[PDB]
Parts: structure tokens; sequence; C-alpha cells
């Protein structure tokens, strides 16, 4: 059930090539049956010397075609099993940000495409060395039914006793070996529970009588040993037994057979070879399928986790507006970190809406940012609804720097431009690097615009991962944008550049941004008005009149 | 598949516990002191040769 | 390197008391394989018998052979199964014997170091790898070897022509495998390395994923992981090619030398030296010998690998212990005083900074002892020290006028007996677990203790009295039966030298006021650690100490 055998073409040519060689590999023992009839009866010289060469090219050729066959096999299920590892992971990528939301469920992302890939390469083995021996079984059962089918029958019904009656007789040594292990998993616990309790052990001097103790939950085990070496012995023999007198019951009915004139000593010959072969085969059979079903049993798992807009616009309007806004986590609907709230922007003007908010306005710039549906209320931008608009065109429009940011490991003209559409200019990025007043920090790297940071940004301090996350905005251009949690940690220094932007920067003139930076000289210079906590706002008209009317947000600024 | 370890798979020569047919882990280097014994498996076979070929 | 050959030399050691059951087991061995390769011989002989004029007289009697081998073979193969599986288990029960009995005269130090969860594995754990160990290999290895000679000897039986023409191919054979092996290492590595990259990029795209769906598109990384996994199968399929390869030149070559082998016997056949029924038998040997003879090697590789995952359980059995010098002196008598002079020490975890250092102390009979100071200021470390179980890093301890270390351990734990900081007792029944340590007892004594102790209600209320059980590590009482409990416990020895560690503080003051009465009944000393000033107040001394030092 889901099967992606998808290459029936590539795969169908393995069937042939497995079919041919299985049937040019027989060629010993029955030219070996036919050779020495043929010399009993003192046949031509020719037709022994033409039979010897016959079987000689068979057997090169079967050995060749058995080789090109794993070749054409291997080569398409490494295909398939990279295809399968990569619609898994971009699968996975497609999930919704609330399943994302739990911290601690980090590694099973990390977990999924290693056993996804343990699963795939056991399963093509399996697969392969089952489906050999099945062809290689149904070929000498062919050849044995046109041998004889009297001498066939017998081997053909004695199977079923060699292979079930060991596995009627194992459940006694199964069940004694459980006992055994339940029996010292307590004796290890007696242990356990004497050696925790040490100082008050050694205090009363009783570690001779702990190690009696210890001694007769072994001695008591001594016993159940005992009967499950001897219910092995018996297993041992009883397989020994049923799998070696088939043997004599084949030779004894196949001389019967030959002094009735049926058949001759060379065919008897040819049988006996057989014989050993097809039981071989049908043993190893018996062995993959445990394994085969296990695997496959587990693939389930992965097969439903991957099963669980569109406008453009030539150009940017920059207006936006929120009204009722109410937001909360998809996991806990009974609790939301603000409700009813209400806010606009317009170009060539930024505000705060700035407070001791929380969470609430982390979920508000995740509202800015589509990264989750609204839990309440509605809003447009530029006369459109948010999720209207393709996410191509909306990613590009519009950016915010993280409360985390963090440039992942690779060059710096990779970290300052990723998820890029096109290739940006080496002119582009050293102007986004001036821009965002990174280019000092830039500059002393060992190889400017090329230096590789190391993994997580653990090659830079706190303050330069800050300044070279704030330049990916700069370079993408977005009329809208966003940035809290860096410039009231940094320096204002480093916060400079920011500052400049904020206040006089021609650029920022032609877009829009909005604060929500800890810093309280960013929140001197804002120009619209808003200041909020759990949703309400406690500001407006202008954010010198927040604090000229004594309200909560000149309290919050005392 | 070397019938020499599938034998023990089956309780007719195997035992218990025997089953599990793994590697130490992915990667590792070949012992000298185990190299030294294909030497004295090559002479064997040299020295059953020459003893035959007086026959 | 060295390491793995003692190891090994430990362990046959280790093995020595099974030789019967291993000499057994090997000769059962060499009977089973002589019996089972003498089957296709005596199958020849049949196939020689019904060729020409059919005689019953040696066809019945073929056959008859046939059996008997067949069930001696089958019989000796489970007597061996049976002897290599006890010994399995004998081993398996003495090494953790031997283990336990190891690790109970160890110092505190390594207990507050070692987790329990790292003992509990290595005892539950490591025991059964290391007694899978010679077990199961010297079979696999004699099985091997055994045969190897066996059907080499039928050869050379048959034919020498045909064997001489046979062997040919032992050594091309051999080295084709250790240079694939040589060729196929670094190819593992680089796939290693590989896969190692591609978990290190989705790994990367995990963490900063928030980044990745706000400021970038999700599909990037798919590109990035295409890029990671066509080099992935790229190298996988170098790797399964040269896998391939060497596995065609292998047959090729064994078919090759098949194909000369019968061409060879059928010539003999045509001069009539070989009967068809031997060349049956000796083609039935070349189609076996060859996988026995090329994997002896493999199983002495396994064979050096194994012996190391032994090697915690050795580092545990024989780590000297950091304990003192066994004891000698026996007092014979009453203890009458102890004292200390200018006693320092710290914990052997944390040495850098002492916890007591220049106390001096005094206790006399029939009197008792209070020890004032702030709450965990060195109390534990004076009663630990006064009990003997560390030893002191400075000052004496020294109690009778003899050295604290010098009285034999049973009879400082039976005379110096004191109370601890929070009740444990073991699992098992009352009338065991209130006189844990004693040598021999009798239940009129147990029972005149918890009457002492006025643990009396609580024994006699119990489903089979003092015979009733108290649940898996004390779990199965009340708290304040458990301090009354271990009170008991604390008097059933009649020590002459007691301590109290603060407990009758949330116990019952009635259990403080039956200690004061009982044990201070006569000429045995007390002293008693404790923060709350209602024992200072009923105490007949007191002494002060904090910082570390006496105030």
């Amino acid at each position: 059930l889901g099967c992606l055998g998808s290459e029936t073409r590539r795969l169908s040519l393995f069937l042939v090539l497995v079919v041919l060689s299985s049937l040019g590999e027989m060629a010993i023992p029955f030219f070996t049956g036919r050779l020495t009839d043929w010399i009993l009866q003192d046949g031509s010289a020719d037709t022994f010397t033409r039979n010897l060469t016959l079987m000689s090219i068979l057997t090169i050729a079967s050995a060749v075609l058995e080789f090109v066959g794993d070749g054409i096999y291997n080569n398409t299920m490494g295909h398939v099993h990279s295809h399968l590892q990569g619609e898994v992971f971009g699968a996975v990528l497609r999930q919704e940000t609330e399943f994302f939301q739990q911290n601690q469920t980090g590694n099973i992302m990390s977990r999924v495409t290693e056993d996804t890939s343990t699963l795939s390469d056991s399963l093509s083995e399996n697969l392969s060395l089952f489906l050999w021996y099945l062809v290689r079984g149904l070929c000498l059962l062919g050849i044995m039914l046109w041998g004889s089918v009297s001498l066939t029958m017998v081997t053909l019904i004695t199977l079923p006793l060699l292979f079930l009656l060991p596995k009627k007789v194992g459940k006694w040594y199964q069940l004694l070996e459980v006992q055994v292990r339940e029996s010292l998993a307590k004796s290890s616990q007696v242990a356990i529970e004497a050696l925790s309790a040490m100082p008050t052990v050694r205090s009363f001097a009783n570690e001779e009588g702990e190690a009696q103790k210890f001694r007769e939950k072994l001695q008591e085990i001594k016993t159940l040993n005992q009967k499950e070496a001897v219910a092995y012995a018996v297993n041992s023999w009883t397989t020994s037994i049923s799998g070696m007198l088939l043997k004599v019951g084949i030779l004894y009915i196949g001389g019967q057979l030959v002094t009735s004139g049926a058949v001759s000593s060379g065919n008897l010959v040819t049988f006996v070879l057989y014989q050993m072969q097809f039981t071989q085969a049908v043993e190893v059979l018996l062995s993959i399928y445990p394994r085969v079903q296990k695997a496959v049993g587990s693939s389930e798992k992965i097969f439903e986790y991957l099963d669980r807009g569109l406008l453009t616009p030539l150009h940017l309007e920059g207006l936006v507006q929120f009204q009722d806004v109410s937001f909360a986590y998809p996991n806990r609907p009974d609790v939301l970190v603000l409700q009813g709230l209400t806010f606009t922007l317009r170009p060539g003007e930024v505000t705060a809406l700035v407070g001791p908010n929380g969470s609430g306005k982390s979920t508000v710039a995740a509202l800015l940012q589509n990264l989750y549906q609204p839990t309440g209320g509605q809003l447009l931008l530029d006369g459109k609804p948010l999720p209207q608009y393709e996410h191509r065109y909306l990613h590009r429009q519009v950016a915010a720097v993280g409360q985390e940011p963090q440039v992942f490991g690779r060059s710096l003209q990779e970290n300052i431009a990723y998820g890029l559409t096109q290739k940006p200019t080496m002119e582009e990025i050293t102007a986004a690097a001036v821009k965002s007043g990174a280019h000092s920090f830039i500059s002393g790297l060992p190889q400017g615009y090329d230096t590789e940071v190391d993994e997580a940004g653990s090659q830079l301090s706190g303050g330069q991962r800050q300044a070279v996350a704030l330049a990916r905005a700069l370079i993408r251009k977005p009329c809208v944008l966003i940035l809290d949690d860096a410039t009231s940690a940094l320096d204002a220094n480093s916060q400079l550049q920011v500052e400049q932007l904020l206040y006089e920067s021609p650029e920022r003139y032609s877009r829009s941004v909005l604060l929500i930076t800890q810093h309280l000289s960013l929140v001197e210079q804002a120009d619209h008005i808003l200041f909020l906590e759990g949703g309400a706002i406690r500001e407006g008209g202008t954010h010198q009149q927040l604090m000229e009317k004594k309200g909560c947000y000149w309290a919050m600024v005392q | 598949l070397e019938r020499a370890l599938l034998e023990q798979q089956s309780s007719a020569c195997g035992l218990p516990g025997s089953s599990t047919e793994t590697r130490p882990s992915h990667p590792c280097p070949e012992d000298p002191d185990v190299s030294r014994l294909r030497l004295l498996l090559v002479v064997l076979c040299v020295l059953f040769g020459l003893l035959c070929l007086l026959l | 390197q060295v390491n793995n050959k003692v190891l090994m030399w430990r362990l046959l050691k280790l093995s020595r008391p099974d030789l019967p059951l291993l000499v057994a087991a090997f000769f059962f061995l060499v009977l089973a394989v002589l019996g089972e390769t003498l089957i296709p011989h005596y199958s020849g002989r049949v196939i020689d018998i019904l060729g020409g004029d059919f005689d019953p007289h040696a066809f019945a009697s073929a056959i008859f052979f046939m059996c008997l081998f067949s069930f001696g073979s089958s019989l000796s193969a489970g007597c061996r199964g049976g002897c290599f599986t006890y010994t399995m288990s004998r081993i398996n029960l003495r090494i953790r014997e031997q283990l336990f009995s190891s690790l109970l005269r160890q110092d505190l130090g390594f207990f507050q170091e070692t987790k329990t969860g790292e003992l509990n594995s290595r005892l539950s754990s490591d025991t059964t790898l290391m007694s899978n160990w010679l077990p199961l290999n010297a079979n696999v290895l004699l099985r091997s070897l055994v045969k190897v000679v066996g059907l080499y000897g039928f050869m050379l039986s048959i034919s020498p022509r045909l064997t001489l023409l046979s062997l040919l191919h032992m050594p091309f054979t051999i080295a084709a495998e250790k240079v694939y092996n040589t060729r196929h290492q670094e190819v593992l590595r680089e796939i290693q390395d590989a896969v190692a990259r591609a978990g290190q990029v989705v790994r990367e795209a995990v963490g900063g994923l928030q980044t990745v769906r706000s400021f970038g598109a999700e599909e990037h990384e798919v590109c990035r992981y295409k890029e990671a996994l066509e080099q992935c199968r790229q190298l996988y399929w170098r790797r399964d090619l040269e896998r391939a390869l060497y596995l065609l030149v292998r047959r090729v070559l064994h078919l090759g030398v098949q194909m000369l082998m019968l061409s060879c016997g059928l010539q003999q056949m045509q001069d009539g030296e070989l009967t068809q029924g031997s060349l049956l038998s000796f083609m039935i040997y070349q189609e076996s010998v060859g996988s026995y003879v090329q994997t002896l090697v493999y199983i002495y590789g396994d064979m050096l690998s194994n012996v190391g995952a032994a090697e915690k359980v050795f580092s545990y059995m024989d780590r000297q212990p950091n304990l003192p010098s066994p004891g000698t002196l026996a007092p014979t008598t009453l203890q009458g005083v102890v004292k200390f002079q200018d006693v320092s020490f710290a914990y052997p975890n944390r040495p850098d900074r002492p916890v007591l250092k220049g106390l001096t102390f005094t206790l006399r009979p029939g009197e008792v002892t209070a020890l004032v100071g702030p709450n965990g200021s060195g109390k534990s470390t004076v009663a630990a020290l006064l009990q003997n179980l560390y030893q002191p890093t400075g000052g004496q301890v020294l109690l009778d006028e003899k050295p604290i270390s010098q009285y034999e351990h049973c009879y400082l734990h039976s005379q110096v007996v004191s109370v601890g900081q929070e009740p444990v007792l073991f699992s098992g029944s009352v009338r065991n677990n209130i006189a844990y340590g004693l040598q021999s007892c009798e239940d009129d004594k147990v029972m005149a203790a918890a009457q002492a102790a006025h643990a009396d209600d609580f024994i006699q209320e119990m489903e089979h009295g003092i015979y009733t059980d108290v649940g898996e590590k004390g779990s199965q009482l009340a708290a304040g039966q458990k301090q009354r409990l271990a009170i008991a416990r604390a008097l059933v020895r009649d020590p002459r030298v007691l301590i109290l560690d603060e407990a009758t503080s949330a116990l019952d003051v009635q259990c403080e006021q039956a200690l004061q009465d009982w044990n201070s009944r006569g000429d045995r000393t007390v002293l008693v650690i404790a923060h709350r000033l209602q024992t200072v107040q009923r105490a007949h001394q007191i002494l002060v100490l904090q910082e570390g030092k006496l105030q």
C-alpha cells in the first residue's frame, strides 16, 4: 500500500535480466547429469565437447547478466531514494507556523530524514534479496518438475514439516528464556536498591549480608537456567534430524525409481544436486520475510506525516491599517495576547505602539508579516486583503528584522541577500552594507563581502550579528519595515544608522516603518502617537501629546 | 550471503543471541594482527599444493 | 593495541572453572561435523550401487548406515548446543556475582561521583555482552576450522588431481577481498562526510525557520537539499558499482575453476579411474568448502573487535579502593569516652575548600552533647567523621585511647551505631528490616525494641505482625512510622555511643523523650545535632560551631 515504484520502465527490464540470469546459472548440474550418462553408455566425443562449450557459455553469460541486472536496479533505487528524501523534506517544510512553535520538538525534523533514509535502504536491500531468491526458487521448482513429478512431490510435501516443526518446538525455549530474563531483571533491581543506599549499608556493615542477598537471587535462577539449556538442546536436535533425514528419503525413493526404470542415474544425480539448492533458497526466503514485514510496517508514519495568494502589483502604495485586532496561539484558544486593537500606517511616516505588551507586540508584528492568520478582526493594505497578494511579491514588498535575528553559516554575500529571487549586484551589496552602517565591520573581515561566517553566527559578536541582519532588509528595499529587540540591547553607536534612517534618511521618506524596539531614544523621535500593552492603547494624536496628556504613555515614559 | 555465516541463523548449528549480523560501526580499519593470518592461509595452501604435486 | 590482547587473556582466565563443559562441547562439535560430511560420501556409494546390476544387500546396508550416521550427527549436535548454552549462562551468573562483590568495598567518593543509572546499566547490560563472547565465537571458529580440515581431507581421499586443480584459486580469491576492502573504506568515509553535510544543512535550515518564512522563501532551501542529495546518490552509486564489480570477479573466477574441475573429472571418467558417485561427492564438497575457508578471516576479525565492549566492567572490577587499612583491635569492653582534636576534612569531590577545620571535641559516659550552628554548617560531616565512614584529613578522631580506624569494622559498626538524618529501610519483612546487619537475632528482642521505640502499636496492627512486608524501598508506611522503625533499628543493636540527626524535630516529641529515657538509662553516651533551640534547652551540655570552626 502506497508504493513509489514509478520507474516501471527501468525496473521492468530488471525482471527480464533476473529470470535470464537464473535460467543461465542452471547449466552446471543438468549438463553434469547428461554428460555422466553419456560417458557411462560410451556416447560420441563430439557431443561431449559441444556440451562442455555450451555449459561454459551459459554460466559465463549468467554471471554477466546478474551483474548488469544489479547495476540497473541499484541505479533506479538510488534515484527513487533521493527523490523520496527531497519530497519528505519539502512536505515537512510546508506545515503551518503553529506546528513549529513547540521548541522541544526541534529534533523531530532533524530525525525524520534519518529514519526515512534507513527505512529506504533497508527496504531496498530486502526487496532485492527477496525478489532474487523467489525467482531462483521458482526456476528450481520448474526444472525439478520437468525432472520427475513423483520424486519432487515428496520434497515439496516435506518442507512444512522441516520448517514449521522447529518453530513449534521453539515456543518452549522462548518461554523459558523469557522467565530467565525476568528473574535476572528482578535480581538486578535488588542489587541497585542495595547500591543506592551506600552510606547506611556501610554504617551497619551489612555488605556480606548484601553479597548473600544477591547470591540467593542467582541460585534461584540456576534451576530455570538449566531447563532453558535442555530445551535449546532438544530444539537443535529436532531441527538437525528433520532437515538431515530428508536426504535419506529422497535417495531411497529415487533408488526405487531407477530400479523401476522410470529414470536413469544421471537424472537422480541432477535431482540430488537441485534438492539442496531448493532447500537453501527457500530457507533464506523465510529469513527475509520477517525483516520486510517489520520495515514496511513503520513507513505509514512517514507517509501520513507527508500527507498531514496571487495578486501582484507593479508599484507599492504603502498604505496600511488594522481594526479590532485580536491574536492568540492556535494551541491555546482560551487565552489571547491582545484583542480589539486598532492602528494605521501611511507612507513617509513611522510609529511605535510600544509598551509592556510582551508576546502581544510580537504577535502583532507576525500579523503585519502575515506569519499567522489573525485570531480576531480584519485588516487591509494598499486597497487589498493581506493574504490576497502573492507570497513572492509580499516578501519582497515588506520585511522585518526579528527579535532573535541570526545569519545561517555561509559567505557574507550569501547571508546579506538570502531569499533573493535574482542575483544581487556586488555594487548593490556594497551600497546596502554602507546604508546599514555595518560596512566598517564587513571591511574588517579577511575576505570582505566574500568572508564566510561560522555556524549559528559564532564568528561574530551579538552587535555584529544585529548589524549584519539589519542590512538584509535594506538590501531588499521593502516599502514596509520593522525591527525590535536590538537597539535597546546594543549601544546607541551601533543604533546610530537606525536613528539616521528613522530621523532624516531620504530613502526612508519614500517608504514606511513600524517600531517595536525597547530603546527610549527612538521612542522620543517617533512620528505617529501609538503606545500600548495587552492590546489596550494608552496614547494618541502625537507622541508629544501622549507625554503632555500625563496619561499611561507619560507614566511609562517617567 | 556466506553460507558459513547463514547456518548459525538456524538452531541446527547456531546458539541463542547469535542472529544479529552487524559490524561495529560504519567505518573501520583492519587490525594488522588479523592481516598476519592471511599469509598463514597462503603458505598453508602452498604446502598443501606441493604435497598433492607428489601424487 | 595491547589493551585488546590483555582483555582477551582476562576473558580466558575468567572461564577456567568451565573447562569440562567447553571440552565436551568441542568433542561433540568435532563428532557432529565428522558425522555430517560423511552423508555425501555414502550418497556417492548409493549412486554407484544403483548403476548397473542392483544388489539389495549393498543398497539396504548403505541406506541403513545413512540413517545411523544422520541420527548420531543430530544427537551430537543437540548435546553440543546444550553444553554451550549452559556454560554461557554459568559464566554470566559468576561474573555478575564477582562484579557486585567487588563494588561493595569501594569508598563513599566513588558512589558520590558515579551515577546509579550508570552502575545499573553496566551490571545489567555488559555482563551479558561479555558472557556471549567465548561460547559464540569459539563455536563458529572451531566449526569453520574443522569443516575446512575435514572437507580437504575427503577431497584428497577421492582425487588428488581434482583437489590440486580446485586449490589453485585460493590465493587470488583471498587477495581480491583485501584489495576490495582497502578501496571500499575511503569511499565509505566520504559517504559519511556527505551524509553529515546533508544533516548539517537540514539542521541549519530548521533553526532559523522563522527568518526563512518571514524574509525569504521556503523553497530556497529545497534546491540546496537537492544539491546535497545529488552528491549523496552519485557517491552511493560509485560505492555500489565497485561492490558489484568485485562480486562479479569473485563469481566468474569461481564458476571458471568449477568448470575446469568438471572437465578434468569427466576425462578421468573416460579413463575409468573414477566412479560417478565419487564425482558427485567430490563436486558436493567443492560447492561447500570455499565459503568456510573465506569466512575464517572475517570471524577472526570480529574476534578482535568484540572484546572491547567488556573494558568498562574490568575498569570497575580492579579499581583500588581509597578506604584506610583494615582494623585489628577488638575492645572486648566498654568504650568509655570519645574525643577529637584539631579535626579537619573536606569532601573528595570538591577538595578545593575545607568543610570543617581545627575542631576539638569530647564525649563522656552518662552525659549528652548538643551541636549548635547554622543550617548545613558541617554537622553532617561531623556525624560522618564520628561514624568513621570517611577518613579524617587533619587531626585525630581517636576513641577509648585508640585510633578510630584501628578497631575491626564489625565491632565499630555494632558499638557506635547512629540514627540517620532521613529514615531509610530496605525492602523486605519488618522482622528482617528492623535487624539489618545483625549476625543473628530472636523475635522477642525485636518485639522488645519496637515497644521501647514506641513503634509497638504499628507493629501489632500489621497484616502479619512483625512478619508483614514493608513494601518496595519502605514506601508502604507512614513517615512517622518510618522514623519509629528507624529508631527501633538503631536501638535493636544496643549501641554504647549513639547519635541523633534532628529527625525527632518533625516527628513526635514522645520519640525524643523515649530516646532520652532509654538510651541514656546507664553508661551509654549520646550526641545530637539540631538547629532547634528546644533540643539545646533539654540537653545536659552543648557545643557551638560556625563557618567550619568551633565558637
